[PDB]
RNA sequence: UUCGCCCAUUAAAGCGGUACGUGAGCUGGGUUCAGAACGUCGUGAGACAGUUCGGUCCAUAUCCGGUGUGGGCGUUAGAG
RNA sequence: UCGGAGAGAGGCUCGGUGAAAUAGACAUGUCUGUGAAGAUGCGGACUACCUGCACCUGGACAGAAAGACCCUAUGAAGCU
RNA sequence: CGGUAGGGGAGCGUUCCGUGUUAGGGAGAAACGCGUGCGUGAGCCGCGUUGGACGAAGCGGAAGCGAGAAUGUCGGCUUG
RNA sequence: GGCCAGUGAGACGAUGGGGGAUAAGCUUCAUCGUCGAGAGGGAAACAGCCCGGAUCACCAGCUAAGGCCCCUAAAUGACC
RNA sequence: AACCCAGAGCUAGCUGGUUCUCCCCGAAAUGCGUUGAGGCGCAGCAGUUGACUGGACAUCUAGGGGUAAAGCACUGUUUCG
RNA sequence: CUGACCGCGUGCCUGUUGAAGAAUGAGCCGGCGACUCAUAGGCAGUGGCUUGGUUAAGGGAACCCACCGGAGCCGUAGCGA
RNA sequence: AUCCCGUGUGAAUCAGCAAGGACCACCUUGCAAGGCUAAAUACUCCUGGGUGACCGAUAGCGAAGUAGUACCGUGAGGGA
RNA sequence: AGACAACCUGGCGAACUGAAACAUCUUAGUAGCCAGAGGAAAAGAAAGCAAAAGCGAUUCCCGUAGUAGCGGCGAGCGAA
């Protein structure tokens, strides 16, 4: 008969993509039925809300044949660049900083 | 302690008037006009010393093409400017406008120039 | 006698300060209607909560007499 | 001293015009505004909060019943060996300034900092931590009495009946 | 009332636009103003894209525009 | 139909006395185009010596303030 | 280094108070009128064939402190 | 984080669409540009299209969009 | 529902007005709620003040998706055989 | 000072998505004419003390003001109805 | 609770009575149903002195002259 | 006996307003009106405070304190 009648947007959808960092308890998908499944080190919830248990790297794969899963794996964070773009930057502003506000004191006259 | 407006006003009423003099009509006379007239003139002033700068390069130039169309039966403005930059003279319009008029004999010699170079 | 700002009454039976300064209240909805709450909502419902930031400007404005520090 | 906005007049100066109020409508009008705690009639926020514990049904609120020391305080104070700290020393050397209520009040003396002196403290109340500490170091605490709560006749009867009952139970 | 119908003619009794072309040119209705009555709705006060009888719009032309009618001055000396 | 003449009171000229509503400033054409979508004032053409007087009322969204009609206001009052 | 609502900084002026019964002033003060003067401007500084007795600068203080709009408002004077 | 404002009527244009008649300078959303709050040039004139973002002086110079018969700056240029 | 005075400078989320100069920065017309719709609260986006920071503009890789296109495997729909 | 002739040049305010508007307002001129005061709260800027800070009313050679006046008040403990 | 009043009932005298924030016990405090009394405090139609970061003829009182006058109103009242 | 600016006591006693409406509440026992007396009036010599320690008629100022509380527990009111 007479239409109009509507439902607020519920947030449902992907949080944290693949290869992306997942803390414990974060929540990595909420979904509406399972369009995907638990994977490893991944828990999954009352309305099918999954979540991580484990800091590490958030991985998607082939359920199989058709379907998917999610899990996370604990990746390893060695490599810091000791010398590279970004920390010479971020190294600059550190610098610049520093030297900026010991030459207001440092003013004669 | 109460203060009366007294002179701050008039004063400043007049020194606006002194510029709105020779408005014709009730732009010189009333003040509340006057205003409007100052500002305006003001603001045509501002404009104008900028269309000044095209308006005279409008002029030189015009009396530029004018003075050289009269050498070649093909000559030009534009074919003339083209040369005096090939063949590397600094001149600006104003001055070859002021010296087509002032000394028409050198702009005779200088088309001279370029044309036996360009020769 | 002059006048002295008075303190909005309704406002301070609901907010109060902790004494490192920050303003807190009690959670809306445990009243009644509890048996169809669930037991962990209910706990959720019984704690007290820092005011949220945006409102810290009517709260302080109506209680001019609660010492509170915004931490500057 | 730093020079007032004298909004309304002229532009070039500063608030002009408007006076930096902006268009119209309530904010801009001449008179009272609306109540501080006050959202557009959507219900306002302290009032869809509920009211606090004890205050909300007419349970009286909690009040200090001491003046609080610790001894850090003692410590940092110029006290020799041997002197009296009570109530009264404590306002004499200032570390404490009582106000009315705080004047009509005890004290109470709360263990905090090592305390290095042989001191006697007199006070109507102690932490547990406090004369742990002060009897650790040497010093005399002097409890003093409070006033007694006067008490019918007949509630001395049952009182003392028990301990009456105590005597003959050990005894 | 736009519409339209008829009488007697007529060469023919065109259709549109111009703020109903035209209310500081004129006049009826319409904005059904206040009174009253009928039908109808409403317990009611009152109502009606119902009907009915009664029912106040002023104006010395500043400028433009116009119809006439002059002066001044020009028309290279001045006139008829 | 279909207007005509005449008499008075004005109108008109001369002398005397002498207001008013109005009014941003006004050096105040027409067509057409444009534009807040109907322009003396912006564009393009066209037409226009300067200035009176008597007449005429098409324009200046002419003049005489809250629009009676419609809506708003947590306005006002009367009535049920 | 465009700029409305709007925020921030730096200033100018008016009348009054302190310094102060000040400097100066019937050898002409305030004011009024003028400037080939100086300021980014508010304004300042200089000058008077006016005027006829008061009153700066500096360093500070206070406000009945700056007008073109309110169908503002009171007087004056036009237009018609 | 602190202190303390306005704003909460938007317009068209490009694009994706819905309502409507794949009508409206209509209406309602989405991602952008300009106007709003932006002057200059091109567009006959011409908020929203194109170029470009105005500290200020110069009777200097080079270009963008756009143009080079006359009004009106530049070719009455060349070759198909 | 008279007049005159007083409460009264009533009240007006409405309309009108709001006066000197220079310098710097500079929006919004959106969301939610509202006896709300031309008002207001909070958020969003100004200014000024601090505390932390290391980015932005580019370049490439990686995620999940179900639009444009496309299709008849399902759900409808449809023509003829 | 005047101004032959050429070019450029759509009064001001208010208010709007937007105005030269045929949108409002002003006949003209000169005056009067609007974010003020008191008392508290918060924040900033300056001082003064930090042997913690400060006085209120009150008294004062009339005022101001020296010198008093610690009653109060702010900061030194929180948690909890 | 205490305090004070309409209607109606209605005690006890110190071995009492009232109060101590429903009420009862206990303790503490006080003695209603008869009166009267200065100062510290409020105010300005005024009187006498004093001061003024108060006005200076649109200001200051409505009023620096016939001012509550002229004038207006039946009157209350307005009022230069 | 009448007159008498404000202040004061007693008696009658509003409403606009605030609560973003309004009815309890607020405005406010305010204005107004009536009556009365004084240079002040009223109050005043504990049938009072307090809390197990004490005070010693009334009035007024500071403070406690925007605290305890009261309240469509809203607007607000607000002690000792
Ligand atoms: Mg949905
Ligand atoms: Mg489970
Ligand atoms: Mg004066
Ligand atoms: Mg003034
Ligand atoms: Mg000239
Ligand atoms: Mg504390
Ligand atoms: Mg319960
Ligand atoms: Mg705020
Ligand atoms: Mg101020
Ligand atoms: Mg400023
Ligand atoms: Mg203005
Ligand atoms: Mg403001
Ligand atoms: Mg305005
Ligand atoms: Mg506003
Ligand atoms: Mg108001
Ligand atoms: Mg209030
Ligand atoms: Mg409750
Ligand atoms: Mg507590
Ligand atoms: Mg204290
Ligand atoms: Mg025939
Ligand atoms: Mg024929
Ligand atoms: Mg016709
Ligand atoms: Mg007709
Ligand atoms: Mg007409
Ligand atoms: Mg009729
Ligand atoms: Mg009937
Ligand atoms: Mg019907
Ligand atoms: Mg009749
Ligand atoms: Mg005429
Ligand atoms: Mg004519
Ligand atoms: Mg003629
Ligand atoms: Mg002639
Ligand atoms: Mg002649
Ligand atoms: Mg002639
Ligand atoms: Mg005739
Ligand atoms: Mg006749
Ligand atoms: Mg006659
Ligand atoms: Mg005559
Ligand atoms: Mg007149
Ligand atoms: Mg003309
Ligand atoms: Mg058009
Ligand atoms: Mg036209
Ligand atoms: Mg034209
Ligand atoms: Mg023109
Ligand atoms: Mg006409
Ligand atoms: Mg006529
Ligand atoms: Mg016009
Ligand atoms: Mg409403
Ligand atoms: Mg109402
Ligand atoms: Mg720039
Ligand atoms: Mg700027
Ligand atoms: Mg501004
Ligand atoms: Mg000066
Ligand atoms: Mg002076
Ligand atoms: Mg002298
Ligand atoms: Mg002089
Ligand atoms: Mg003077
Ligand atoms: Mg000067
Ligand atoms: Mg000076
Ligand atoms: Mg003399
Ligand atoms: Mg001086
Ligand atoms: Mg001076
Ligand atoms: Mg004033
Ligand atoms: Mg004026
Ligand atoms: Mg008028
Ligand atoms: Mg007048
Ligand atoms: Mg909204
Ligand atoms: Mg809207
Ligand atoms: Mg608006
Ligand atoms: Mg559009
Ligand atoms: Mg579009
Ligand atoms: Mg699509
Ligand atoms: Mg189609
Ligand atoms: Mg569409
Ligand atoms: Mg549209
Ligand atoms: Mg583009
Ligand atoms: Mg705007
Ligand atoms: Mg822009
Ligand atoms: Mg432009
Ligand atoms: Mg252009
Ligand atoms: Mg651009
Ligand atoms: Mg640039
Ligand atoms: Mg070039
Ligand atoms: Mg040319
Ligand atoms: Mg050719
Ligand atoms: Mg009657
Ligand atoms: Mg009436
Ligand atoms: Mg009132
Ligand atoms: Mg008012
Ligand atoms: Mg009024
Ligand atoms: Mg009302
Ligand atoms: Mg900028
Ligand atoms: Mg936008
Ligand atoms: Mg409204
Ligand atoms: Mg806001
Ligand atoms: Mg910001
Ligand atoms: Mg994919
Ligand atoms: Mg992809
Ligand atoms: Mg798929
Ligand atoms: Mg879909
Ligand atoms: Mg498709
Ligand atoms: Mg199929
Ligand atoms: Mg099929
Ligand atoms: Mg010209
Ligand atoms: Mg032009
Ligand atoms: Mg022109
Ligand atoms: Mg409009
Ligand atoms: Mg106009
Ligand atoms: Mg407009
Ligand atoms: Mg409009
Ligand atoms: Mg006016
Ligand atoms: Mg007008
Ligand atoms: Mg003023
Ligand atoms: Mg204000
Ligand atoms: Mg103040
Ligand atoms: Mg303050
Ligand atoms: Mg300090
Ligand atoms: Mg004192
Ligand atoms: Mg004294
Ligand atoms: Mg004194
Ligand atoms: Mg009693
Ligand atoms: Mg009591
Ligand atoms: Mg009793
Ligand atoms: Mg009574
Ligand atoms: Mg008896
Ligand atoms: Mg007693
Ligand atoms: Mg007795
Ligand atoms: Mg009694
Ligand atoms: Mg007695
Ligand atoms: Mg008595
Ligand atoms: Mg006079
Ligand atoms: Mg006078
Ligand atoms: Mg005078
Ligand atoms: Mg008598
Ligand atoms: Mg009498
Ligand atoms: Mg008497
Ligand atoms: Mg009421
Ligand atoms: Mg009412
Ligand atoms: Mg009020
Ligand atoms: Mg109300
Ligand atoms: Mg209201
Ligand atoms: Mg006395
Ligand atoms: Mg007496
Ligand atoms: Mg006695
Ligand atoms: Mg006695």
């Amino acid at each position: 008969t007479k239409n109009g009648r509507d439902s607020k947007g519920q947030r449902l959808g992907v949080k944290i993509y693949g290869d992306q960092v997942a803390k414990p308890g974060a929540i990595i998908i909420r979904q509406r039925g399972t369009k995907f499944h638990p994977g490893k080190n991944v828990g999954i919830g009352k309305d099918h809300t999954i979540f991580a248990l484990i800091d590490g790297l958030v991985k998607f794969e082939k359920y199989g044949p058709d379907k998917k899963k999610v899990s996370v794996y604990p990746r390893e964070i060695q490599p810091e660049n000791p010398n590279s773009y970004r920390a010479r930057k971020r190294e600059n502003f550190r610098l610049q900083r520093e030297k900026k506000k010991a030459r207001r004191e440092g003013y004669s006259f | 302690t109460r203060v009366k407006r007294g002179y701050i006003a008039r004063r400043r009423r007049k020194k606006i008037r002194f510029f709105a003099s020779s408005f014709r009509g009730a732009h010189s006379r009333l003040t509340r006009t006057i205003a409007q007239q100052k500002i305006r003139a003001l603001v045509s002033a501002h404009r104008d010393r900028d269309r000044q700068k095209r308006d005279f390069r409008r002029l030189w130039i015009t009396r530029i093409n004018a003075a050289i169309r009269e050498r070649g039966v093909y000559y030009n403005y534009s074919k003339f400017i083209h040369d005096l930059y090939k063949r590397q003279l600094l001149l600006n319009r104003k001055i070859l406008a002021q010296i087509a008029i002032l000394n028409p004999n050198c702009i005779y010699m200088i088309y001279n120039e370029i044309i036996k170079k360009e020769d | 006698k002059g006048y002295k700002m008075k303190t909005h009454k309704a406002s301070a039976k609901r907010f109060r300060v902790t004494g490192k300064g920050k303003i807190v209240r009690r959670r809306a909805g445990k009243q009644h209607l509890l048996a169809k709450k669930n037991t962990k909502r209910k706990n959720r419902l019984s704690k007290l909560i820092q005011v949220d930031r945006s409102d810290y400007d009517n709260v302080i404005g109506a209680l001019p007499y609660l010492k509170v520090n915004r931490k500057v | 001293r730093k020079k007032g906005k004298r909004k309304g007049r002229g532009h070039a100066a500063g608030q002009g015009g408007s006076c930096g109020f902006g268009m119209r409508g309530q904010k801009s009008r001449s008179g009272p505004g609306i109540m501080r705690g006050f959202e557009g009639g959507q219900m306002p926020l302290y009032r869809r909060i509920p009211k606090l514990r004890g205050i909300a049904g007419g349970m009286r609120a909690g009040l200090p019943k001491y003046v609080p020391i610790n001894l850090r305080d003692i410590e940092v104070a110029g006290f020799k060996e041997g002197e009296e700290v009570s109530l009264e020393s404590l306002k004499a050397k200032g570390i404490i300034n009582p106000s009315g209520r705080e004047r009509r009040l005890p004290l109470k003396i709360l263990g905090e900092g090592e305390l290095s002196t042989k001191l006697q403290i007199k006070a109507r109340a102690f932490s547990g931590s406090a004369k742990e500490k002060l009897e650790a170091a040497g010093c005399s605490v002097t409890v003093l009495p409070g006033r007694k709560k006067y008490i019918k006749e007949s509630v001395r009867k049952n009182l003392a009946r028990a301990d009456e009952y105590f005597a003959k139970k050990r005894a």
